[PDB]
């Protein structure tokens, strides 16, 4: 018949199954092109699958390989197209865990588009079943790609300028308790967190619309408090009005109400997903908006070192989507940090470009292609009496934020917030003078000689001093 | 050309035998039987006719066969199709469906193409049977 | 002195500083679960030291309405009400220092219709608190009057099967290869040789939506064309998943504006586009007339592994509350992971009207599913015909089975790719019904090679795929047996 | 001939008139679901009409039935659909006169909208011949049902939020004569009425649009009456614009 | 008219029994969209009753079965079928389901038949 | 579909869309903006967009002065016109050989090497 005389004979392509290692998916030889996007994979194969196969397996699967031989490759400028694997290193202190280096063209990814860009590099490969585990660890993004995206919609140097706030880390707290408040008594939290210090308050992640508090009620009564306070005091104060919800409808509504009323932010939630917050970011630029992403569900994958995608990738994506906050860690909260990761995650954030810092895990060179710098958040189980460890290992381009912090103070609300506002000012005056913050002997005795004089501020340190929460870390580094 | 509605119509044509054999299943999961006549193909033909009504309260597969034997000796040439609908909540619905009988040569269909705005296309699948005769007389 | 030394607190339970959650009020091993309640089973991996019922308890605390320090605004709400409570702290067999976690929360604490407060909640920061060194949600008790407050399914299976006519057989697809790089010319083309070769679907691959090689539109009216021309060969109703995951809001109603313009049946979405605009489209889909279909992507990065991450039949859950009509749900002996018990698990949880506690199969809770559309599970990924009988053992009667790479990669072409695909799944129904013992390895494939026998393309699809297997280990495991 | 042969000959779908008391819509054994809309009804049945078969009737043609037995319930999940009466008891000091428990399905009812609702329990069978006289004395609208209404827009508790008036009931007042005020005098009572104490007045029920005042007049007038009155005593002040 | 003065204490039964309303208020109103004139001339039918029937059981069926109930009234002879009074949209079946194949049901009858025929969508 | 405004080229654009022209024409004089306007435009509505040059010759004849026709070549391609006027050799407008070839080669290819003949001046 013709359709047997017509059967493709070739090694490549006749029919039938061919490891995808002879299938094109594996160059040790590939010349990096600047304009491609690179993944690197930490990879566990299973028992018996060899490890040039399996990143082989990977670099098809997340491009344009399938399980057997398909003749419609032909059809394309298929060599173009394939993915490429490149390198294959042993994980430093493992036997059988490997990194893996691959490169993908161009044109494989639509354009401004992170659920494109998602769909391939992470859509089906961590289900594969011939790998046990498998974890993202890094990308460059090249400037090419880049340039398609919008890049955060305020971006750190406009967020100071429209604050008129320069010289240290901002100021904040999330509201609590973090559930059943009602509109009239969030918006009193909120005019004496402001009025007492603090730059911004926050609703907490899961504060939406609610039977004991629907959103038009708290976005009202936050408005009168926070114009409030900066009747009260002389300066710009905001409050993260939390606009996640159901529907895109929905988030646009709530979004055009704040602005419609005057807030100078609004944030939203991980959860809601990559389309909504690229719509939101550009949405954020053309109506004059802060947009603060608080990263819930994060965790889900971003805990463990075998598998998942590291905190590292999401910033890179979410400073391509546009948010203007992302919270990042606090190394000595509650919540995960260890602090060779958490630093790497701040400069990924924060600079203009980046250099290959192991230790850091940054594996890639890569610059940002200008795209505007995103504001860290450190929350989380943080008090005054580890400021000079937070200056020290977050910098002053964050925004400190103190829920339990500031509305658990013996005497009030206005008191938590002053005593955090003069334990920072006083440990950066500190700094800029030369203090060697850091060491146990000098940070600590900075705060106590201004707790001299700040009777709020000694009221924290005596109830708060040796809170800690040293616990052993799941995402660590593998180069010292 | 060949009419693949239905369940089975990649097989060969069932035999009574075979069709006994589905029946059977159905019933024993308590699912009630009818069947169908056409001599319109359309796939958006929904609602062929009823002979008469669904057999709810039969239990012998035997029962089922004589009323499909029955509609083959009346109805016109074109097709058969035997249903097996489930009540249950949740189903309410037909659970199979498959292809008794068909005509000795369909011949099919073409596609009517009518020039929509800018490139699109608006479609419509005709049946030579139906454009030629009325129902009755179609094969 | 001052008046706020004066009025500081000084109760137990409210005077300022630290003290554990399961002093604060969120363990209660005698809690009373309400039928309004939503419960959450996590399994619990404290770190060295922390006591299991405090663990439990900081997982309810914080993500209901606790932090880290006491905090007097408590006492301006009804905060005994919307405490959640850990009522249930089990070991997990087997293991050493994990522990199964019960956990109720009040129906008031969420925002109607949203899986976004939901989630907010449920996995919002608890995954990330330094006590817990893995923390993983594997079942979820939804109940009733949340449940309603949801749309369901826009379609679901039944109103699926009569709007295509398709009844007494799973219903097929293939995805269109290579993944990437074809023209929207080529594609159609795909589509219509598939189509008029017996698939009822086929679909775009997750990640194609619109690149320099084929935009959008391109691939869409050319799919419309294949579509149409395969209806009009067959007598049957056809389609092919048109993929409009795209950027932003706008640009996903666009596409999928222009698939309705068109008349498709039926459009994709991925996952990753992420939960906000998955019911905003589910809604569209409802009120457009359009099946949707739920591609997964991305789902592996949390669900894989047993210690930590959400479990795939939560996933089921969410997603069939936000109403999407297909979602891929595995395929036991396909390419990609999953055990027996967990996929049958997650099948039943898209496809019931109502779940028993089933322990092997992942099910800790039962759940009335309030009458929500059933969702049709998707088969996909490495499967070929030589395994029809696995595929109906496990998966059953209501499901989409795919097979891409096995209706493309056949020797003698596309149409003859589905053909086998057609005839193996028509062939091992028909034997099923009869009685035989299909699944039987000594049954089964001779079912399928007697098929063969008068159906050349089964025949050489047999010789090709014969010895193709993945058997792997499996990750995603079972904890009790039967 | 085929239509003879597959009549339905079951006790229940044989063609013909049978009680509703025999076709399912009694039971008094029926366990209430805590999803189950509940209704009470008062009936007074005809004279000769049994009790128990007017309860019957009413759940019957307040859910799925009708009049005669019709073969396409057998297309439905048809007991999971009927409503059940189940319990009849004598209203005290009456003569034939009875309360009548009837118990529906949540599933009958459209989500959120109280005209599917109504429709279904007071659509036709306050009609009935068989029964004289009949009252809706009461509904349990469960749980589930009433999480997919939105309840009161704002609420005693947010309303008295944004009177800033706690402690003593609120106060209001009709402007009269009902009819035959211009809008510039109906601001001037609004305004009176307001400075002297009153939290609200409102426009009677048939003050909508009329030839002796249109409503845009009356709107403007009452704005500047609420805000002089407001700007007079410090206090949030409104009225009821119909 | 009935705003207040059925609840009036003074009084123990009310009842409204007819109203006069006079022609320069009736011109105010629209009246009947189409009216019994036009709507016999939309559907080419006098000469005798117009036929309809209520689709039974009152709830529980899917939108499909409904449309083939109304195609075997419309064409058996009926002019019309209609949704029950509480047939909206609901779990058993959603509203477009019930429309879409209704006017498969309803253009199946006319074309068995030559006349015009419907069915009240609810 | 030239016109005076934006609004009447949108009319006249939607207007051949609506009764089922595969193609549209845009004259150069337009000017930048209308043109990158409406070459969206016809990515979004399956219109083929033809280019005329008009004007292009007021600055693009002279060697001494002005632009390059090659350099609107490769703005025009990038604003995203389907076609556009690039010249004949042997026709009755200006088009010496090398330079022809080399706007073809611009319009057409996926890269260009330097090619001085042809005035191809940078890779
Ligand atoms: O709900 C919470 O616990 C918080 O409001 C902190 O409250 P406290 O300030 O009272 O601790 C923040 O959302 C978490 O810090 C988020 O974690 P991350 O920044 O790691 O995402
Ligand atoms: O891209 C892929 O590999 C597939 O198109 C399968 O192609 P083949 O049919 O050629 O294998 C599907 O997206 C995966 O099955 C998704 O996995 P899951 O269903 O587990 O989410
Ligand atoms: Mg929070
Ligand atoms: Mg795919
Ligand atoms: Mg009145
Ligand atoms: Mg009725």
């Amino acid at each position: 018949s013709v359709s047997e005389r017509t059967r493709i004979k070739s090694d490549r392509y006749e029919s039938g199954v061919i490891p995808y290692a002879k299938m094109g998916y594996w160059d040790a030889a590939y010349s990096v092109k600047d304009t491609d996007i690179l993944a690197l994979f930490r990879i566990t194969p299973q028992p018996g699958v060899d490890p040039v196969e399996a990143a082989a397996a990977v670099a098809g699967e997340s491009s344009t390989a399938t399980w057997t031989v398909v003749w419609t490759d032909l059809l394309t400028a298929c060599e173009r197209y394939r993915a490429k694997a490149y390198r294959v290193d042993p994980v430093p202190n493992s036997t059988d865990v490997y990194f893996a280096f691959i490169a993908y063209e161009c044109d494989l990814f639509e354009e401004a588009s992170l659920s494109n860009l998602t769909a391939s590099i992470i859509g089906n490969v961590f289900g594969f079943k011939a790998i046990s585990a498998l974890r993202l660890e890094d990308m460059r993004i090249p400037h090419s790609y880049l340039k398609t995206f919008q890049g955060p919609a305020t971006g750190i140097i406009v967020e100071r300028e429209r604050l008129n706030k320069y010289g240290t880390p901002l100021l904040g707290a999330t509201v609590k308790p973090k559930l059943g408040l009602s509109g009239k008594n969030y918006g009193r939290v909120v005019y004496e967190g402001l009025k007492g210090g603090l730059d911004f308050l926050k609703d907490d992640e899961n504060i939406n619309s609610q039977p004991f508090m629907r959103w038009r009620e708290r976005f009202l009564n936050c408005l009168e408090g926070i114009n409030r306070a900066a009747a009260a005091t002389g300066e710009v104060k905001g409050s993260y009005l939390n606009i996640t919800a159901a529907t895109m409808e929905e988030v646009y509504k709530r979004a055009e109400y704040a602005k419609a009323i005057g807030s100078v932010v609004v944030m939203i939630d991980l959860v809601m997903g990559y389309t909504a917050i690229q719509s939101i970011a550009y949405w954020a630029r053309e109506n004059d908006m802060l947009l603060h992403l608080h990263r819930a569900g994060n965790s889900t994958y971003a805990r463990q070192k075998n598998h998942g995608i590291n905190f590292r990738v999401i910033c890179k994506w979410m400073r391509m989507s546009g948010v203007d906050h992302i919270h990042a860690g606090t190394v000595v909260g509650k919540l995960e940090g260890d602090p060779l990761m958490i630093k790497g995650f701040y400069d990924i954030l924060r600079l203009t470009e980046l250099e290959v810092n192991l230790p850091f895990g940054i594996f890639f060179e890569m610059d940002w292609a200008s795209l505007r710098r995103c504001m860290p958040v450190a929350s989380g189980g943080i008090h005054c009496g580890q400021m000079h460890q937070l200056i020290h290992y977050l910098g002053d381009d964050v925004v400190l934020q103190f829920g339990g912090g500031t509305i658990g103070h013996p005497d009030g609300i206005q008191a938590g917030a002053t005593a955090n506002r003069v334990a920072l000012e006083a440990m950066v005056l500190a700094r800029n003078e030369g203090a060697d913050y850091f060491n146990n002997q000098v940070g600590p005795q900075i705060l106590r000689d201004a707790a001299k004089t700040c009777g709020p501020l000694q009221t924290a340190l005596d109830l708060w001093k040796d809170i800690s929460f040293n616990y052993t870390s799941t995402d660590t580094a593998d180069f010292a | 050309m060949r009419l693949t509605q239905g369940c089975f119509s990649f097989l060969p044509d069932l035999t009574d035998q075979q069709i006994e054999k589905q029946v059977a299943c159905a019933m024993s999961r308590g699912l009630a039987m009818n069947v169908e006549w056409t001599d319109d193909p359309h796939p958006r033909n929904n609602y062929w006719e009823l002979w008469g009504l669904p057999l709810f309260d039969i239990k012998d597969p035997a029962t089922v066969m004589f009323e499909l034997n029955e509609a083959r000796k009346s109805c016109a040439a074109g097709y058969i199709r035997m249903n097996a609908f489930d009540a249950s909540y949740g189903t309410e619905s037909c659970v199979m469906s498959f292809i008794t009988n068909r005509p000795a040569n369909e011949p099919g269909f073409y596609l009517d193409r009518t020039e929509g705005v800018g490139r699109q296309i608006v479609y419509s699948i005709k049946s030579y049977s139906v454009q030629a005769n009325p129902e009755g007389s179609r094969y």
